[PDB]
């Protein structure tokens, strides 16, 4: 099929576009989680821990 | 004509501005020297030699940023404790790859050499070496200091072991192929490259015959003041300016030109057009057979990684190149 | 002490030069074999017919 | 039982019949003709007689 291949190409474009949106968000999301749950946490906890 | 077009084509498409070339060579040395200093402090236990810049940038004319800066990192193995073995001789039977065997353990047991940190079974691990050294480049190296020092943006690639000059202040961008390899021979040519084999044993190595091939074409030209390498340089630019030839790299062209080089024809600039078409004919024929045996190792088919149909299509594209020579230029 | 990047901005490096770039290398068209996708959407339809 | 062709062994002879039955079944249904049609850009399916295919 050819028409369906063209429809598949549309799907591929939708996949790429949405994926990149998701990935872009992840690029900021993770760092923040690490800072929040690990870095900033122990930054304050350690004193009481020690 | 083709002859005239090739001459212009060299000037217009082969030549990569000398200013960029000189800057690239400067940075090649600077990066090497920084990494030398870094490895001295990062891996003081290992006997790393002085790193050597090379490749097309030096090997030919003004290649500049057209291809990678090759950077040798010398794995000075302790003579007598390590030995070269063919991959085919082992269970991982791949003659194209090589193994470095640890020996003399009855006099120098594992833990005595610094290279024994890479000792798996009884062989030197190219894989672990790559993992650590790529990690060093990936993060350990202070690329902010390098960029600040040299006045540029330099960082590590996201594949193999390459570096990227994102931009030197003087309008220059380029990439560096870092070749971590055992010095090898006293001819200063053949190296044992820390190869990144994914299959079989990833500890295996690659026999680097690049400078051997380059020296051979140089010698062949020096034998009769010929222009074999000039043809190669033209072909390189043709591939750069032709997406159909994106599957045929410098290595592919090198094998063809080595075959061409081993001949006794008019090797002067006046017959660039003639030999250009001859190069096309030889390459196309190889493509029609879906087979390109390496000049220094005929068991290596450089087209074996390519789709037969695409291989033929490349030959057809080049065939139309024969029909309209200047259309490749 | 002036030395290798560490402690603070090294993590900034991790979150950009390492991590950000790492993600930039991922896909976005990776795995997308047109023909396999055509199979996948036929599977997505399932036992029924589709418009 | 030692040879793969012994799955077609009836008495002491190789069964062309059972071979045909299995291979025709493979073509009849097992083969993913939707993948073939999608790949080659065409409509290809199995015939309804003997062991033939139709473009």
């Amino acid at each position: 099929s050819a028409r369906e291949q063209r429809d598949c190409e549309v799907i591929e474009r939708l996949i790429k576009s949405y994926f990149l949106i998701v990935r872009k968000n992840i690029q900021d999301s993770v760092p923040k989680a690490v800072m929040h749950f690990l870095v900033n946490h122990v930054k304050d906890t350690l004193q009481s821990e020690l | 004509t083709l002859q005239e077009r090739l001459l212009a084509f060299e000037r217009d498409r082969v030549t990569i501005p000398a200013a960029q070339v000189a800057l690239a060579k400067q940075l090649a040395g600077d990066i090497a020297l920084e990494l030398q200093a870094y490895f001295r402090s990062k891996f003081p236990e290992l006997p790393f030699g002085a790193f050597v810049p090379g490749g097309p940038l030096y090997d030919g004319l003004q290649a500049g940023a057209a291809d990678h800066v090759r950077l040798l990192v010398p794995l000075v193995l302790e003579p007598g404790l390590w030995s070269l073995v063919p991959g085919v001789d082992t269970v991982a039977r791949d003659p194209r790859c090589w193994a470095v065997r640890r020996t003399q353990l009855e006099f120098c047991p594992r833990g005595s050499s610094p290279w024994d940190r890479f000792l798996v079974g009884g062989y030197l691990s190219s894989r672990v070496l790559l993992e650590l050294l790529r990690k060093a480049l990936a993060a350990s190296v202070n690329w902010p200091a390098i960029g600040s020092l040299l006045g540029c943006l330099i960082r590590p690639s996201m594949a193999s072991e390459e570096l990227l000059l994102e931009v030197q202040h003087e309008r220059l961008e380029l990439t560096v192929a870092v070749l971590v390899a055992v010095p090898g021979v006293d001819a200063d040519d053949r190296l044992l490259l820390a190869w990144p084999l994914e299959g079989l044993a990833g500890n295996l190595w690659l026999q680097d015959l690049y400078p051997v091939e380059a020296a051979r074409l140089r010698a062949l030209d020096d034998h009769d003041a010929g222009t074999r390498r000039r043809l190669l340089l033209l072909l390189c630019a043709v591939c750069r300016g032709c997406s159909a030839l994106g599957q045929l790299g410098r290595g592919h062209l090198t094998q063809v030109v080595l075959r061409l080089g081993e001949d006794n024809v008019d090797w002067t600039e006046e017959a660039l057009g003639e030999r250009f078409l001859q190069a096309l004919e030889l390459l196309i024929g190889s493509l029609e057979q879906a087979s390109l045996p390496c000049h220094f190792n005929p068991s290596v088919n450089l087209f074996s990684s390519l789709r037969e149909e695409e291989i033929d299509d490349i030959g057809y594209a080049l065939y139309s190149g024969l029909q309209e020579p200047e259309g490749l230029l | 002490e002036t030395s290798e990047l560490c402690g603070g901005a090294r993590i900034c490096y991790i979150f950009h030069e390492t991590f950000g770039r790492t993600l930039e290398s991922v896909d976005p068209l990776g795995g997308l074999n047109t023909i396999d996708i055509l199979t996948a959407i036929r599977n997505a339809t399932g036992p029924r017919p589709a418009l």
